RNA sequence: AGGACCGAACCGACUAAUGUUGAAAAAUUAGCGGAUGACUUGUGGCUGGGGGUGAAAGGCCAAUCAAACCGGGAGAUAGCU
RNA sequence: GCUCGCCGGAAGACCAAGGGUUCCUGUCCAACGUUAAUCGGGGCAGGGUGAGUCGACCCCUAAGGCGAGGCCGAAAGGCGUAGUCGAUGGGAAACAGGUUAAUAUUCCUGUACUUGGUGUUACUGCGAAGGGGGGACGGAGAAGGCUAUGUUGGCCGGGCGACGGUUGUCCCGGUUUAAGCGUGUAGGCUGGUUUUCCAGGCAAAUCCGGAAAAUCAAGGCUGAGGCGUGAUGACGAGGCACUACGGUGCUGAAGCAACAAAUGCCCUGCUUCCAGGAAAAGCCUCUAAGCAUCAGGUAACAUCAAAUCGUACCCCAAACCGACACAGGUGGUCAGGUAGAGAAUACCAAGGCGCUUGAGAGAACUCGGGUGAAGGAACUAGGCAAAAUGGUGCCGUAACUUCGGGAGAAGGCACGCUGAUAUGUAGGUGAGGUCCCUCGCGGAUGGAGCUGAAAUCAGUCGAAGAUACCAGCUGGCUGCAACUGUUUAUUAAAAACACAGCACUGUGCAAACACGAAAGUGGACGUAUACGGUGUGACGCCUGCCCGGUGCCGGAAGGUUAAUU
RNA sequence: AAUUCCUUGUCGGGUAAGUUCCGACCUGCACGAAUGGCGUAAUGAUGGCCAGGCUGUCUCCACCCGAGACUCAGUGAAAUU
RNA sequence: CUUUAAUGUUUGAUGUUCUAACGUUGACCCGUAAUCCGGGUUGCGGACAGUGUCUGGUGGGUAGUUUGACUGGGGCGGUCU
């Protein structure tokens, strides 16, 4: 539900916020939290490695079950919560033996639902099965790459993967970039799409609204001096150069992937 | 008009103190240069 | 509710006069801008010189910066005074 | 010593950092003090810092530092596991009065509290490097209840006034009391109790979690303040006796009530919003290994111990950072009266000061101010400077607009004092008395006393009633940038940078990219609705032709083409 | 025209008089569509122009109040040569 | 000798399969109280990836340097036997 704010201030004029009234209002679950600290883009040598990072609100880390590992024990969803560490929501589930866990929230999941994992689960959203047991053509999320490693594909909000073809011990998938990839059929995947599909309709509205997310200003390369950026210099607005990165590499059109170990799993690229 | 020297004993000892000179290889040669010269006071620690 | 309105503390520095062997190696006096936020502040910590950091002025890095300070090559070289 | 002036949200008082004898007493005036000096933060000598409860030390951790093994590296060395350090954060306990020339929550007087050790007695299962709970946490807003504190009245002691009046509805002063202990209040949160079972908490559990019944409905936790006690005490106006004119000792009256009231407390509460808001120990509980007449655990009483280091003084500054006894800089705390919306501003209280050269004179000229005939920007690069407006309540208000604004648009009227409505109004707060009660810090009813705006009518004084300090100048056309913001510490604050928004492009995760001879790390405990690079810069209407040149992307039939043989 | 040399182009408005300003013409030395084109309410210690009030800015200066300058006592520099 | 097929040697290249070198930032057990490291069981890749020597291309990312003289001042123009 996207609601436009009335222009009672210059900074409130263009803001569009996504509000979900079913999210939990109180505090999160205590035993499943941790501590993470900001880095500021600095690595163990102290230097800046990633630019335009630093500041923002304080956050905690929520332990989410990316493996969906325990089988044969049904669970019932209790509440949908807001996770500051990702763009999707999460759901707190209560297992039949009395154990609680955090999972990604599929689209159309509400409190009181039933979820199940393993090889003898039903084909309903929020169920985890190996891809041998999933019909060809199904739409799945939280896809694995190596059996037992945990989910790594289609974890953002509104994304999904498409099962295109099964060939022996390998299944072919269509990723959100429109890329075909082969994955061992022993890997697991959760049925359905990821929730929060309205995430992309939001508009921040003002400069300060991006500083609450730890994003610092970006200075254009052409606004610097020649010593700083290969784009710098000029009496007025002079460019006369082929655009490049701050370190001197073509920034438009030049492919940068050089990986030969895992080219045999790519069927065709995004293009 | 704030000046450049703002005293603090804790940060003076943590930077130029004796136990900080002897932790690194190049800091121990500072002491050997001041022992050879003949300094009455080696480090700042007083 | 508000990177909302007027205005003290607090943070700045647009105009004018004085000062210029100054009270002060950047201030004083009268007005001035922001003032619940991209705010301001205490303590501790991290990034080291062809390097750091930079809402980008070649700015800042101990009154020193189109390449800091100290010691060394070193009594560099000087068709010039 | 008597007067005068100045500060009083500080130019008063207290902490922290930093300094180190500047602190107090005796003594001296050579050098130091922008002058003299009998004076001093100056010279010489002596004296002064007293802790179970304040701080450090100590137990525990954040960012981060080191790091047995270990991985890497010409050597030096780099990163890091188990560990071990590291506050700016978490963990037990004391308050009132008196005293010294100089210390006191440390000494003395009165009344308290905490944590361990040992001994006696009585009951009993204890036990961790392990499980669970708790510690434990955001921004903003609003109301209720209180307190600090203040004003007035009552009470007590004193006065009857240098010049008209002052035995009264007159004047001055005082009216103070803590931690601790009992009570569990305004209020906040929460359903209790008993049986059976379980794929969970790495094994176990009676603990936490989950499931199924039966029974009762009030049980429990937290909590400002008030009251009683502490306290037949201490303190206290004042009087009295000496004095070595500094001060010593004795006695000591009253010590109540109403109203107003915080930015402080209940409140780590309540409501709400998105940007979703530390860790570990102290503490509670549960069992495993082991012991089981033992060791242990709980309780009452007795008794012992709490070591070591700091403690003087500077109080936003003559002692700290500025070479100076320098119109500079320095984190936190306290917060009286009248006027006021106010921590602004004016005058004062407690308190502290008059800024370490003076005495005359009353020229030009310079600096900071006051007033000005007629004119009113004619000055000038330019209304630079100066002059001018300035508060509250009500009436009224254009083009344009992204429908919020423009707008405090523009402009206008009223404003003092006295009397009445009303011997003080609407309102606020509230003691008796009556009734009820599960009896209490209770419920209803009741209204003495206290406080009290705003308005209307009438009269009245001045040249002037927002009378001082304080406190917008307004309007019309146009370039640039959408807006708040950032920038050349010290001649440039802007049209320059950023910005939300848009587009291209790279990246399938051991991701692209960056710091690194490498190991590793950031990106990210993220996964294409995500991340990096480049350009443009809200929004509205739009973004046309050119691939010859340079660059980039895709293809490999043919020519040339390295090491190699 | 933040762009236009010739150029104070030409026409209109405003002034007694307007190289600046507002509105148009097109002859664009040498505008032009994300090194974005044309508009745009609100915002600005932003550049230009015109009005009302107000005045010592000015015609053209005059007087007054304090701090120096001047004389007396104490201390007592500097650039330069 | 040309055009040619055949038995047979030299192997150059093109795929397919295999596991034992090699990789694993998949799962599990131990050192061990430990998300590093090492050893073992297993799955998945597999003579590919990657690294050392030699070598063709690209390479202002970085470094060292050059860029003449005469001249009615220097540049522009002209000149240098
Ligand atoms: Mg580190
Ligand atoms: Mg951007
Ligand atoms: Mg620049
Ligand atoms: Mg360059
Ligand atoms: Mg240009
Ligand atoms: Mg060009
Ligand atoms: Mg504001
Ligand atoms: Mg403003
Ligand atoms: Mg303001
Ligand atoms: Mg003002
Ligand atoms: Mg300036
Ligand atoms: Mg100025
Ligand atoms: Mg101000
Ligand atoms: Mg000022
Ligand atoms: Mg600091
Ligand atoms: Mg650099
Ligand atoms: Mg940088
Ligand atoms: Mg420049
Ligand atoms: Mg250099
Ligand atoms: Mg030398
Ligand atoms: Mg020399
Ligand atoms: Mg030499
Ligand atoms: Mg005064
Ligand atoms: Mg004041
Ligand atoms: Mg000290
Ligand atoms: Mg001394
Ligand atoms: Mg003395
Ligand atoms: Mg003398
Ligand atoms: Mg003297
Ligand atoms: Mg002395
Ligand atoms: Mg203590
Ligand atoms: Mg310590
Ligand atoms: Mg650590
Ligand atoms: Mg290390
Ligand atoms: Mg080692
Ligand atoms: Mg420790
Ligand atoms: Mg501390
Ligand atoms: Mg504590
Ligand atoms: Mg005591
Ligand atoms: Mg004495
Ligand atoms: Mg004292
Ligand atoms: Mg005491
Ligand atoms: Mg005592
Ligand atoms: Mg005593
Ligand atoms: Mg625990
Ligand atoms: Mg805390
Ligand atoms: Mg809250
Ligand atoms: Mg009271
Ligand atoms: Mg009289
Ligand atoms: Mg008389
Ligand atoms: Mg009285
Ligand atoms: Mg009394
Ligand atoms: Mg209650
Ligand atoms: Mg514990
Ligand atoms: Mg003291
Ligand atoms: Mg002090
Ligand atoms: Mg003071
Ligand atoms: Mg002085
Ligand atoms: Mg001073
Ligand atoms: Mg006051
Ligand atoms: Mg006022
Ligand atoms: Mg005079
Ligand atoms: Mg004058
Ligand atoms: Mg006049
Ligand atoms: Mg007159
Ligand atoms: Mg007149
Ligand atoms: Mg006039
Ligand atoms: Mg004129
Ligand atoms: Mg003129
Ligand atoms: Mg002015
Ligand atoms: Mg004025
Ligand atoms: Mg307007
Ligand atoms: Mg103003
Ligand atoms: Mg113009
Ligand atoms: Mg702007
Ligand atoms: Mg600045
Ligand atoms: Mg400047
Ligand atoms: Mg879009
Ligand atoms: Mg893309
Ligand atoms: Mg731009
Ligand atoms: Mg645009
Ligand atoms: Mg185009
Ligand atoms: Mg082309
Ligand atoms: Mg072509
Ligand atoms: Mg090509
Ligand atoms: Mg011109
Ligand atoms: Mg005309
Ligand atoms: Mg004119
Ligand atoms: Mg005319
Ligand atoms: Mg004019
Ligand atoms: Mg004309
Ligand atoms: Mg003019
Ligand atoms: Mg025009
Ligand atoms: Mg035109
Ligand atoms: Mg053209
Ligand atoms: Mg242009
Ligand atoms: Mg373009
Ligand atoms: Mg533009
Ligand atoms: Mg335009
Ligand atoms: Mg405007
Ligand atoms: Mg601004
Ligand atoms: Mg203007
Ligand atoms: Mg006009
Ligand atoms: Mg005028
Ligand atoms: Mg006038
Ligand atoms: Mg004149
Ligand atoms: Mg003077
Ligand atoms: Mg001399
Ligand atoms: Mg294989
Ligand atoms: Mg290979
Ligand atoms: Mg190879
Ligand atoms: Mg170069
Ligand atoms: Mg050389
Ligand atoms: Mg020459
Ligand atoms: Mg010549």
């Amino acid at each position: 539900a996207v609601v436009k704010c009335k222009p009672t201030s210059p900074g409130r004029r263009h803001v569009v916020k996504v509000v979900n009234p079913e999210l939990h209002k109180g505090k999160p679950f205590a035993p499943l939290l941790e501590k993470n600290s900001k880095s500021g883009g600095r690595n163990n040598n102290g230097r800046i490695t990633t630019r335009h990072i630093g500041g923002g609100h304080k956050q905690a880390y929520r332990i989410v079950d990316f493996k969906r590992n325990k089988d044969g024990i049904p669970a019932v969803v209790e509440r949908l919560e807001y996770d500051p560490n990702r763009s999707a929501n999460i759901a707190l589930v209560l297992y039949k033996d009395g154990e609680r866990r955090y999972i990604l929230a599929p689209k159309g999941l509400k409190a009181g639902d039933q979820i199940q994992s393993g090889v003898d689960a039903a084909i309903k959203p929020g169920n985890t099965l190996p891809m041998r047991n999933i019909p060809v053509g199904s739409t799945v999320h939280n896809v694995e790459m190596k059996p037992g490693k945990g989910g790594q594909l289609a974890r953002s909000a509104g994304t999904y993967v498409q099962i295109v073809a099964r060939d022996g011990a390998y299944v072919t998938l269509r990723l959100r970039s429109g890329e075909m990839r082969k994955v061992e059929a022993d890997c697991r995947a959760t049925l359905g799409e990821v929730g929060n599909a309205e995430h992309m309709l939001r508009v921040l509205g003002k400069a300060g609204a991006a500083r609450w997310r730890g994003v610092r200003p970006t200075v254009r390369g052409t606004a610097m001096n020649p010593v700083d950026h290969p784009h710098g210099g000029g009496e007025g607005r002079n460019f006369g150069k082929h655009p490049v990165t701050p370190w001197g590499v073509q920034t438009k059109g030049k492919k940068t992937r050089s990986n030969k170990r895992t080219d045999k799993f790519i069927v065709r690229r995004r293009s | 008009m704030k000046r450049t020297f703002q005293p603090s004993v804790l940060k003076r000892n943590r930077s130029h103190g004796f136990r900080a000179r002897m932790a690194t290889k190049n800091g121990r040669q500072v002491l050997a240069r001041r022992r050879a010269k003949g300094r009455a006071r080696l480090t700042v620690s007083k």
